[PDB]
């Protein structure tokens, strides 16, 4: 998920992939896209 | 894409959706009826085939009949039929997307007459009249001359030969075999040159068979015809020579095999593909590479040439462009697993080309819309009520082989082999083939994408088309014959024994004497391995005849049982490869390792590979590893050099090991999937004969003094039994598939595995001596670098190892398989209920389909884990309907659900399942539950299930398993009653369970209906999995929620309940004293940080509120003990908590420190942060209860 310039809602788009010099070696990135975060709700838990 | 459905054999000739055309240049003419843009259907039978052949020539497993579609009825039929399977194809998006490429993918069009796709000539017309001063001579219009002038052979002529459509797909009926969809070019010369060709489809979809325990869909049969079409139309077709090794004839005595065209490969899915269609590549021929330098050729004719032309016509230019979108690969990478992956249509998956050799098919008649439809068979691929075909008596055997088993010299029997049918080869493909070194040496569902429905849609249809002289070449029908050898022999065959099993009589008995059986000159005694039926038949001879309803019932049931005990034997080894649960009376059945003691004594003595009568059928293949080619370089130079030839060699070593695992595929699994199709035969055969002693019985006890409702009762129950022992069937069958696919993964592991690492040991031997002599060769480096690189670049024996139990197991696994166990489901009712947003839905999630009947009166709320019903108005009911609810005589089931009474304690019904007198119900009754079960004949069952009170939450699982003549009845975690039904005979009921309330709000969760016996470990797992959901309980088994009176219990002590003691003016509470027992409880409550929260969770922080000064809890570190406080801000943030195994008790903790009951204190036990050990562990568990 990416999020879009305009609407606000995130548009869908296809992983990369690894293509640089090995063609023994193929992977995709992972390290893409929006980074999340998770925040808490009420904050009753233990701060620990 | 749009089908038009808005023709009939009887519409008038328009000559623009129904014409009456040419069959190729013969004096034959046919109709056609255009059903989309490029696609026709002609509803008579082929041309080309002479419908009436010699009896010589016609092939085995074909039903030949010259009278077929002569009708105008029957043409009618045909193409409604044609009409209804392309509109079922168009209705899935892979479908319709196939169905645009077809119609899109054009023959390219020749060039103009004098050759070219580039500007055609010039013409002008039109010069204006001469005015006063100027001529105007050249005043005139400039027109293309030659306009769409590229000479398409896709077309249809006229009769008349003056008019022409364009057409790239026809679909006739069968030629003259009838059950024989085919597929043939227009010319072969323009299907093998890239060019394209028209393709012409014999279909029959009016005959379908059965494999395993579904029917096939003939829609899957069309679009594999359509698959294959597309090859044509594209101009990419190999050669006839180019084929592959397909299946080892282990049936014949001398080494051959049966070969398949690579097309048929590619195109019908399954299995066999995954063995060739490798990465990387271990088969590889010219042709892929010629199809595809062929393609790039025609499409940058078309991008550079047919592109820019302002002269020929988009119906052309666009399809052409659409056409030359998708790459070849695409077409090669498209075979009918995607469209059965996609569609949920289960095909064979092992040699569907060989399915003539394993077994003969019984062909069922079609009724088009009475079976069939848009969304495919009625009620499913399987439960769809399909009529025999009469012509299944019709159907020409002509065997490949002959078994004679001779006495001495007089034949005892005559079995048939039947062949694949396809091509036969005597030389070893294997030995001859030539592993490729620098070809394919690289790479170390998704196919369909470039199509565009709406672009294809939106081109115009081709009106004018200017025809190619010469588009078609001739039909010569392929006219062979079958020969049939004779084999004699002594020791028997399996197919000897399997036809053994097989009787035409209806006055047989079983035996386990092969030789007395096949001797018997009276016919009457039929080979069975069934030990325990043969047994109790022959313990039953000679006694009283059976007169009696309960007497034909007790036979029944232990007829049933005895059947399942012997068809499901097996027995659990440790094989080098796992556990195997060996079948135990595989070897009775298709003799094999029957010599003497027991097979599965021999089968582990000896190895799996004892099973199969033709081993060591490996071959080398032809190695070719080229040596490294000696030019001076540097230290990085010759590093990179050297790792590229590693890289390659190990690509060329998993090569090897990809051809020794299609070698194994075709040599050895084949003849363990023979073995699994004859052991399935056996088993169906034993059942047969079990169902119709079964019949002759029921029949013979029809002529007695039984009353007619009796009668229909044991009708009913027989049926009921004969599904039983269907079930009991697939199950010994999918037993004995499992055990032959362990086997032969087996069987490669220790058998073939080893041979190949023998063999890559001696090639890897050669390729470091001929890499360290080229390393040495060279003398641009040093000697420690050169010994450090020379070291670096060898091969070990891990180099070429590649064995993978588990990627072995994953590739002989189908999409068939897949779609069989996300079909299969031990439930026949599971209820979910689903708030929603002010819209409840209560509906069975087993897939069975249950009717679920409910009123309006019925809530929703959170019982236990999920919605849960409640029933608050009085006289309210809930109706689940299903036909396995009827129960019978043999079958295992099980109740399984969550019960809340708040009444207080008459006898109320709860839940009911007794129509009239026999059946099943449980009602409340005193303080607790009654189950009880009847018959029709009498006999009850009544068990009382005690400690069931108001306001709590039980489990309850009752199990009736009549293999066992078992009930348990399990409340909670606990078994409370285990009794012996032998005494219970067939229950059947009415098809409703009815659950009601009477005068008593209920709360119901989770009411399930399983279709077998439960054990009490899934039982304990189950209980005790569902109450593991984050949510702290009260002592009721309800939720426990904040802002609650509730009052404190200790687990140790579950009645006395903590009370306030004041003592050196400080206040706390303690455990009641013996002598005072009526003194009232503390009321306690919990306050969270957030008011917004309401029920208790796992590791929540919180407040205990006492309640007039409003304590607060508080521990005073001078006697570790608690204390209550009047300061909100002095009280103790304690964390809740529980234990999974102790689901209704919680914990509270501080620091790492559950609070527990201290030791008795002259008559006090104060709550204590305890630290020592000498407290017991289940002192600090902690109960509350709504008061």
């Amino acid at each position: 998920i990416k999020l879009k310039k305009d609407s606000p809602v995130g548009e869908i788009l296809t992983r990369s992939k690894y293509n640089q010099n090995s063609k023994y070696i193929n992977y995709r990135d992972l390290y893409i896209g929006e980074k999340f975060i998770i925040r808490r709700k009420s904050n009753s838990q233990s701060i620990n | 894409m749009n089908i038009n459905d808005n023709l009939s054999i009887n519409s008038p000739v328009d000559n623009k959706n129904v014409v009456v055309v040419r069959a190729r240049k013969t004096d034959t003419v046919f109709k056609a009826f255009k059903v989309a843009p490029n696609i026709w259907v002609a509803p008579e039978r082929y041309y080309g085939e002479s419908l009436s052949i010699d009896e010589e020539y016609k092939v085995d497993g074909g039903i030949y009949d010259s009278n077929f579609l002569s009708q105008d009825s029957e043409k009618d039929k045909f193409l409604q039929a044609i009409i209804t399977l392309l509109k079922r194809i168009n209705s899935t998006n892979a479908g319709e997307k196939l169905l645009s490429l077809i119609s899109t993918a054009i023959p390219f069009p020749y060039g103009y007459i004098g050759g070219g796709y580039y500007a055609p000539n010039m013409i002008t017309f039109g010069s204006a009249p001469k005015s006063n001063k100027k001529l105007n001579s050249l005043i005139s219009s400039t027109i293309p001359f030659p306009y769409a002038g590229y000479r398409e052979t896709n077309y249809l002529s006229s009769e008349d030969n003056k008019s022409f459509y364009a057409s790239n797909i026809v679909i006739f009926g069968p030629g003259a075999n009838i059950v024989e969809n085919n597929t043939v070019f227009y010319k072969k010369e323009d299907a093998e040159n890239g060019m394209g060709t028209m393709t012409e489809i014999w279909f029959q979809p009016f005959l379908t068979y059965k494999y395993d325990e579904f029917y096939i869909d003939p829609a899957i049969e069309l679009i594999k015809c359509l698959i294959k079409s597309l090859y044509f139309l594209y101009g990419i077709k190999p050669s006839d020579d180019l084929v592959i090794p397909y299946r080892l004839r282990s049936e014949l005595e001398n080494i051959e095999y049966s070969q398949l065209n690579i097309v048929d490969l590619l195109v019908s899915g399954g299995i066999d593909p995954k063995f060739i269609n490798t990465d990387p590549y271990w088969f590889t021929d010219n042709y892929f590479s010629n199809a595809k330098k062929v393609f790039e050729d025609h499409r940058n004719i078309y991008e550079t040439q047919i592109e820019g032309n302002n002269a020929i016509g988009n119906d052309i230019k666009l399809r052409l462009k659409q056409k030359f979108r998708i790459n070849i690969n695409d077409i090669w990478e498209l075979n009918l697993n995607y469209f059965s992956k996609e569609f949920s249509i289960m095909m064979p998956d092992r040699f569907n080309n060989a399915l003539k050799h394993f077994y003969r098919k019984q062909y069922y008649k079609i009724d088009y819309p009475e079976n069939y439809s848009i969304n495919g068979f009625v009620n499913g691929q399987i439960n769809v009520q399909l009529s025999l075909s009469d012509r299944n008596q019709d159907i020409i055997n002509k065997p490949e082989e002959i078994i004679n088993l001779l006495n001495n010299n007089v034949s005892l029997m005559r079995s048939n082999i039947y062949g694949d049918g396809l091509k036969s080869t005597v030389d070893d493909f294997y030995s001859n083939y030539k592993i490729p070194y620098n070809r394919a040496y690289e790479y170390h569902d998704s196919s369909l994408d470039n199509v565009n429905i709406g672009v294809i849609d939106n081109i115009p249809e081709i009106i004018d088309v200017n025809p190619y002289k010469e588009n078609c070449d001739k039909f010569s029908p392929v006219q062979k014959i079958t020969s049939t050898r004779e084999i004699n022999t002594n020791i028997p065959w399996p197919i000897n024994y399997l036809q053994a099993q097989n009787t035409n009589n209806e006055k047989f008995s079983l035996s386990s004497d092969f030789v007395e059986v096949v001797s018997s000159k009276d016919k009457s005694l039929v080979y069975s391995f069934l030990s325990n039926v043969m047994f109790y038949l022959d313990s039953i001879k000679d006694n009283s005849p059976i007169d009696t309803d309960k007497k034909y019932y007790l036979w029944l049931r232990e007829i049933f049982r005895n059947y399942s005990f012997d068809i499901t034997a097996t027995q659990e080894i440790n094989t080098d490869c796992g556990i195997n649960k060996v079948v135990t009376w595989f070897g009775k059945a298709l003799n094999i390792l029957n010599t003497s003691d027991s097979f599965v004594e021999e089968f582990q003595n000896l190895g799996p590979i004892s099973l199969i009568n033709k081993k060591e059928n490996l071959s080398m293949p032809i190695i070719e590893i080229y040596g490294i080619p000696m030019l001076g370089l540097p230290l990085n130079d010759l590093n990179e050099k050297l790792f590229n030839i590693y890289l390659k060699n190990i690509l060329y070593f998993k090569k090897v090991y990809f051809n020794f695992l299609d070698q194994w595929w075709t040599e050895y699994y084949s003849q363990y999937f023979d073995l699994i199709c004859m052991a399935k035969q056996s088993i169906l055969a034993q059942e047969k004969l079990i169902k119709q002693i079964i019949q002759n019985k029921l029949q013979d006890l029809f002529k007695a003094d039984i009353s007619m409702d009796k009668l229909n009762l044991m009708n009913l129950a027989t049926e009921k039994t004969f599904i039983d022992l269907s079930n009991e069937s697939q199950i010994a069958i999918n037993n004995i598939n499992d055990f032959l696919n362990k086997s032969a993964i087996c069987v490669f592991d220790t058998n073939i595995y080893p041979k190949f690492i023998s063999f890559m040991e001696q090639c890897i031997n050669s390729v470091n001596s001929n890499v360290t002599a080229f390393i040495q060769k060279c003398t641009n480096i040093t000697e420690d670098e050169k010994l450090q690189l020379i070291k670096l670049n060898t091969f070990m024996n891990i180099d070429f190892e590649f064995f993978d139990i588990q990627s072995i197991k994953d590739l002989i696994t189908s999409e068939t398989d897949l779609i069989k166990e996300e079909k299969e489901s031990d439930y026949n009712l599971f209820l979910f209920t689903l708030q929603e947003d002010n819209n409840k839905v209560i509906e069975d999630i087993s897939g069975k389909n249950t009717l679920v009947k409910y009123s309006d009166s019925i809530s929703l709320v959170y019982g236990v884990n999920g919605d849960a019903l409640y029933l608050k108005e009085p006289d309210e009911s809930v109706s689940f309907s299903n036909k396995a609810f009827e129960n019978g005589l043999t079958n295992s089931f099980s109740i399984c659900f969550w019960l809340r009474n708040l009444g207080e304690i008459i006898t109320s019904k709860l839940i009911e399942n007794k129509a009239d007198n026999c059946g099943w119900e449980i009602y409340f009754e005193n303080n607790g539950l009654v189950f009880s079960i009847v018959d029709c004949n009498g006999n009850e069952e009544n068990i009382y299930l005690s400690d069931v009170i108001s306001k709590n939450w039980y489990y309850i699982s009752i199990s009736i398993d009549r293999l066992r003549n078992q009930l348990l009845i399990f409340i909670n975690d606990k078994l409370i009653a285990n009794q012996s039904i032998e005494q219970i005979l067939n229950i059947y009921s009415s098809n409703t369970i009815s659950l009601v309330n009477e005068n008593n709000p209920i709360y119901i969760e989770g009411l399930s209906i399983l279709n077998r016996s439960i054990t009490s470990e899934e039982v304990v797992n189950n209980y005790f999995s569902y109450l593991n959901n984050s949510y702290i309980r009260d002592i009721s088994g309800e939720r426990l929620e904040y802002n609650k009176t509730y009052e404190l219990y200790n687990y140790v002590f579950p009645e006395n309940s903590l009370y306030e003691v004041t003592e050196n003016n400080n206040i706390y509470l303690s455990i009641k004293d013996t002598n005072n027992l009526n003194i009232q409880g503390a009321k306690f409550k919990l306050i969270n940080i957030d008011a917004n929260k309401q029920y208790v969770q796992k590791w929540d922080e919180g407040v205990v509120c006492l309640l007039d000064e409003e304590k607060y809890v508080d521990i005073s570190s001078e006697n570790n003990r608690i204390q209550l406080v009047n300061s909100k801000d002095t009280a103790k943030r304690i964390i809740f908590n529980n234990d999974i195994f102790m689901p209704n008790c919680l914990t509270f903790a501080y620091n790492n420190k559950y609070l527990s009951l201290s030791l008795r204190d002259r008559n006090y036990n104060w709550m204590i942060c305890n630290n020592n050990d000498n407290i017991p562990k289940a002192a600090h568990l902690w109960a509350l209860k709504g008061i």
